[PDB]
């Protein structure tokens, strides 16, 4: 939906539906900090700031200071809004109560009271109950929603073949990945960083780091698929991969190596991306395999120093994953981020 | 005791260009803060502008970023202070200053030894 | 003068090792115990008094080399006083000396006079070794007398872990506050008041009263160590029946003849070869052995700067706008910032640098910092309350309408547990070679031994190339220290039995004065080695070992020999 006249859906308990907020600049949110703009309008929905308000009693759930991880950035996010006449109303997002109002003695979808030109979000899966849901009913819908038919980037959008994405390691986001030398390892750096104390905001910048691309083994990419990781560099694409008998830590965190190229030697370059945790966020795990079939590990970094180049996190293939799925954390998930008109650094 | 004297003053046209050298005497140069006052008729002395023991950094006044530029050259043991865009305001006898402090200074107290000045119309 | 030496030797050989000799021993490990203690104390103390004193590198340096230069001139005015003076009388002057001194150097404020004060407790302290040798050389036999003068180096390491533990126990309590290394100064101050405790209820030595015609003198000592060793020996009943021995402003100007005359003498016809060998071989050995006992920790310390360096961490391209900060950072770079309208109150940086960064509206307020910088930085209308940011912490920035106020005082230098852990481990490495030593001493030979020693730490300086690691410079350094320890006991045993009675302490001082500026000029050439190929100070040190073995197999022998 965007602020435009002729940009109006008509149709003629609790709600639910996804929503997409793109982030609001530094900027805007200064002037326009206080207007009030709805989205959903009957009670009705409506977005000031960087606030949701469900408008009947009223409630108004802020969001998080970061915006990596703020539901009303880019992303792709489920709300739930129950409305229990008898006790009250509860708001649940991603299947989680983040509030509710005490409602006690008590459609359209277009943008309405919005002053902004590029201000637009985008409305899918409009669903109105006949009753109020429990914990379950919501945690049994969000599931529903989601499922492993294909892998999703960092937005929620499904991945493509042939598309420049950035990626972010999912355990640490605030490292990039970055490349020493042609034929040589990638290792994680800092990402550039924006803060503002007096807007209460803050987040690192999205676009810096290796420009990736997954391209088919010979149009979105589908789980368990089989693919080459190319980066490219200086407008020339390089290819993913570890050469045969490579340097490793312990002999088995093999380091990948982008772009080798020695005579006389057989290079790995198959990969399989897959989602095997974390069902709930978007994050591709990557398998490496190896000519003979053997499963070399799946993609990773481990902490060591190469030669005389200080202490960094070399991007590796390690086996190890495989045997701590269970983990809370874990460091072999990556963020796909393509380059979004969502988002824009302040 | 470092003896300054300053030299390159004289008449110039509105809007034009000038140069004024501070050049010191003994071994012990690089161990001061120098410095640039100007005293205009009537008014105290103000700090103008100001460059660090190695020539590298430089401080400058008020409203003084732009239109001065100071340099020093160890090698020749002097000071330059380039002016550009002089207007009529800017007439004063500019005075050269030197400071054994480790810090910044603008106060004329705070520096120690002094020029004898020279004329800018 | 040999017909006097074989009576000597009888007397001294039928009463045999009793109780004397080992109070004698014990008395004098206490004065060597203060001369290890002595020689570290500047050492421990420099890093925690570098910022009281306000001391910068060229001052550090004078303070590390002020000791030697010290006990240079005391070994050499003690070694000359004690042969016309005595030994216990010139002993008991060195070390009240020292005491006195070493008791006043911490209750000093300024550098300059606390460099004096050092300077003079090492003039005091340099007549330890002369003396103490020779002094106890006179109580034994020729039986055995190479293995007794082995285990009297034993306390010399006795002081050095007495020092290290001093120090380690002492110095880390920062908040005492006169800060704490002036009383780990005092406490190591102690050794040396123990040492006159002790050593004025001991007797002056029978040779020194023969050889200057005061018989009289000879015969009460002798008779005294007599009783005091038959007093609880195997047989008591035995009377002295040994009857005398034979007999053979302006006192200023006396000494000062008679002392030139000695020294002179040394170089006479029959101790010319001997002497031109042993100045060569102590100049040599001194020199590598300070060399390189110096260049170890320098090296440590530099692969630490290394592995420092190679943990540092980079921030780029940060933007911040309206934030207050608060907490402390150490070791980390930020380059290509954006800072605008922020505050920094009670910031602490270590060996933090910003290049390249942008302040604009900013305000500082009770920051310290320490190698801390700024290159290529800019700053507007920013304003530094009460900071200690000098002048020099900005490179290549420009300052638009900021200003310092309310600036904090102290030392405008920059500069404001390993070395403790490292140097006990060599004073305790240095242990089973001076064992071996003793054991073997009279077995070998104190020519063989000497050689053997030297020639095993010239090949064992090869390897020090094959250490490149912090553990493997601990480990060459115990190795260096524990073999060549042997060299010296050989080296003090051999120059005792050389000379004469009437030359032995100056011909030993001047040897131990060539000691001392041999270590000088080592450790000066050595310190300026590190940032070089490794290969320099191995072939430096191999050879002057090399030459310094060749000389000392060129000596004489003297084992089984009296004491002429
Ligand atoms: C150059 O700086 C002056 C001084 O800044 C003020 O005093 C400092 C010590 C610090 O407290 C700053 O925050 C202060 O602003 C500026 O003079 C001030 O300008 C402001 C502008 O809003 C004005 O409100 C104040 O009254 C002024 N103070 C005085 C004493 O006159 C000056 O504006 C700066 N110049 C430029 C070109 O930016
Ligand atoms: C003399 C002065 C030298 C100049 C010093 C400049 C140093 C720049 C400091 C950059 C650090 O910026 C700071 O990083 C942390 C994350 O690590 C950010 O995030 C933090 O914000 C809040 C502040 O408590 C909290 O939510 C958390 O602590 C953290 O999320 C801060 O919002 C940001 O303000
Ligand atoms: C000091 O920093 C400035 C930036 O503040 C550097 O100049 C920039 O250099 C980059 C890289 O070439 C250019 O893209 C920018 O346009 C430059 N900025 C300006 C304002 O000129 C400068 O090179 C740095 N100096 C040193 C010695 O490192
Ligand atoms: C820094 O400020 C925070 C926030 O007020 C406070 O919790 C913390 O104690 C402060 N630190 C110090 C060292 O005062
Ligand atoms: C010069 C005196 C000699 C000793 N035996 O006391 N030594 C050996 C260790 C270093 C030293 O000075």
């Amino acid at each position: 939906l965007v602020n435009n006249e002729s940009s109006e859906v008509i149709v003629h308990f609790t709600v639910s539906f996804w929503l997409r907020v793109p982030k609001v600049s530094a900027s805007h949110l200064e002037q326009y900090g206080t207007n009030e703009y709805s989205i959903i309008s009957s009670w009705s929905v409506s977005l000031k700031g960087n606030n949701l308000i469900w408008t009947l009693r009223q409630i108004t759930f802020r969001d998080l200071p970061d915006k990596f991880n703020a539901y009303l950035a880019n992303k792709w996010v489920f709300i739930t809004i129950t409305n229990d006449r008898l006790s009250s109303a509860n708001l649940y997002i991603n299947g989680v109560l983040m509030g509710s109002a005490e409602i006690t003695g008590l459609i359209t979808l277009k943008l309405d009271r919005c002053n902004n030109n590029n201000q637009y979000v985008s409305i899918d899966k409009f669903r109105i109950f006949c009753k109020a849901l429990n914990p379950k009913e919501i945690e049994k819908l969000y599931t529903s929603y989601l499922s492993i038919t294909f892998l999703r980037d960092f937005w929620g959008n499904p991945l493509r073949y042939d598309t420049e994405y950035y990626l972010i390691p999912v355990a640490s986001s605030s490292k990039d990945v970055q490349l020493k030398n042609i034929t040589d390892y990638m290792y994680l750096t800092n990402a550039p960083s924006y803060t503002n104390g007096k807007l209460n905001i803050y987040y690192r910048r999205l676009y810096n780091g290796l420009k990736f691309i997954i391209k088919r083994y010979t149009s979105f990419v589908k789980s368990g698929d089989f693919i080459k990781l190319y980066v490219s560099y200086n407008n020339n694409e390089h290819i993913v991969g570890y050469p045969k008998d490579g340097n490793a830590f312990n002999n088995l965190d093999r380091i990948l190596r982008v772009g080798y190229n020695a005579p006389g030697i057989p290079l790995y370059k198959k990969m399989e991306a897959v989602k095997l945790r974390d069902l709930k966020t978007y994050s591709v795990q990557l398998k490496l395999y190896d000519d003979k079939n053997a499963s070399l590990g799946l993609v990773g970094t481990h902490n060591g120093q190469i030669g005389n180049d200080p202490n960094r996190d070399i991007l590796i293939a390690s086996n190890w994953y495989f045997n701590h799925l269970k983990d809370k954390i874990l460091g072999c998930d990556w963020y796909f981020v393509p380059t979004d008109e969502g988002w824009t650094n302040d | 005791q470092v003896q300054l004297v300053e030299s390159g003053g004289g008449l110039v046209q509105a809007g034009g260009s000038l140069r004024l050298s501070c050049a010191a005497s003994g071994r012990t140069f690089s161990r001061f803060i120098m410095g640039w006052f100007r005293q205009a008729p009537g008014k105290e002395r103000e700090f103008v502008a100001a460059v660090g023991k190695s020539g590298d950094t430089t401080y400058y006044a008020d409203s003084m970023s732009g239109r001065f530029a100071i340099s020093r050259d160890n090698a020749k043991n002097t000071v330059y202070l380039q002016m550009i865009s002089l207007k009529p305001e800017d007439t004063a006898v500019y005075y050269c200053a030197a400071d054994s402090s480790y810090f910044y200074h603008t106060h004329e107290s705070e520096y120690d030894y002094w020029g004898q000045g020279t004329q800018v119309t | 003068r040999e017909e006097l030496a074989q009576q000597y030797e009888a007397i001294l050989r039928e009463c045999g090792h009793g109780r004397f000799q080992w109070t004698l021993y014990f008395v004098l490990g206490l004065a060597l115990m203060a001369d290890g203690v002595e020689v570290f104390v500047v050492g421990f103390v420099l890093p925690s008094a570098e910022k009281d004193m306000c001391l910068s590198d060229s001052n550090k340096g004078m303070l590390g080399l002020i000791v030697y230069l010290g006990m240079m001139v005391g070994a050499f005015l003690w070694g000359g006083l004690a042969d016309r003076l005595g030994r216990r009388q010139c002993l008991l002057i060195s070390l009240s000396v020292n005491s006195v001194f070493a008791f006043f150097s911490s209750f000093v404020q300024g550098y300059g006079t606390f460099l004096f004060c050092r300077l003079l407790s090492g003039v005091g302290i340099g007549g330890s070794i002369p003396i103490v040798f020779s002094y106890f050389s006179e109580f034994l036999a020729q039986e055995k007398r190479g293995e007794h003068l082995s285990w009297l180096c034993m306390f010399w390491m006795i002081g050095g872990v007495y020092a290290a533990a001093m120090a380690w126990a002492i110095i880390p309590h920062y908040g005492w506050s006169f800060h704490s290394w002036r009383v780990f100064v005092l406490v190591c101050a102690f050794p040396s008041v123990f040492a006159i405790g002790a050593l004025t209820t001991q007797p002056e030595s029978p040779r020194f009263f023969l050889e200057n015609g005061k018989h009289d003198e000879a015969w009460m000592v002798l008779k005294q160590v007599h009783d005091t060793n038959m007093r609880a020996k195997g047989h008591p009943e035995r009377v002295f029946s040994v009857t005398h021995i034979k007999t053979i402003g302006v006192r200023a100007l006396s000494l000062g003849g008679q002392v030139w005359g000695n020294f002179l003498s040394c170089f006479g016809p029959e101790y010319r070869r001997i002497t031109l060998m042993m100045m060569g071989v102590w100049f040599t050995m001194s020199f590598s052995y300070y060399g390189l006992t110096v260049w170890f920790p320098d090296m440590i310390r530099h692969l630490q700067a290394v592995d420092y360096a190679a943990r540092t961490k980079v921030f780029p391209g940060e933007r911040v706008e309206h934030v207050t900060f608060n907490f402390t950072l150490e070791n980390q770079i930020h380059r290509g910032g954006q800072y605008f309208n922020d505050k920094f109150i009670g910031l602490r940086l270590k060996s933090v640098s910003f290049e390249d960064s942008l302040f604009e509206e900013c305000y500082f307020e009770d920051v310290t910092s320490s190698n801390t910088f700024f290159r290529n930085c800019t700053f507007i209308n920013t304003v530094f309350y009460n900071t200690d940011l000098f002048e020099y912490k900005f490179v290549n920035s420009r300052l638009v309408n900021s200003t310092f106020l309310h600036n904090k005082e102290g030392c405008p230098l920059d500069v404001t547990y390993m070395v403790y852990f490292v140097s006990f481990l060599g004073t305790l490495a240095v242990l089973p070679g001076n064992i071996v030593s003793a054991l073997l001493m009279d077995k070998i030979g104190r020519l063989r031994m000497l050689a053997g020693s030297s020639v095993m730490s010239c090949v064992s300086c090869f390897f020090l190339s094959f250490g490149n690691s912090e553990s493997a410079m601990i480990a060459l350094l115990c190795l260096f220290g524990g073999v060549s320890i042997a060299s010296w006991n050989a080296l003090d045993v051999l120059t005792v039995e050389l000379y004469p009675s009437d030359k032995r302490t100056t011909a030993f001082g001047f040897l131990n004065a060539l000691c001392k500026l041999a270590a000088v000029l080592g450790i000066s050439i050595f310190t300026s080695f590190v940032g070089i190929t490794k290969a320099a100070p191995i072939l430096f040190a191999s050879a002057a070992l090399a030459l310094g073995s060749s000389l000392a197999l060129k000596l004489p022998e003297t084992r089984g020999q009296v004491l002429q």
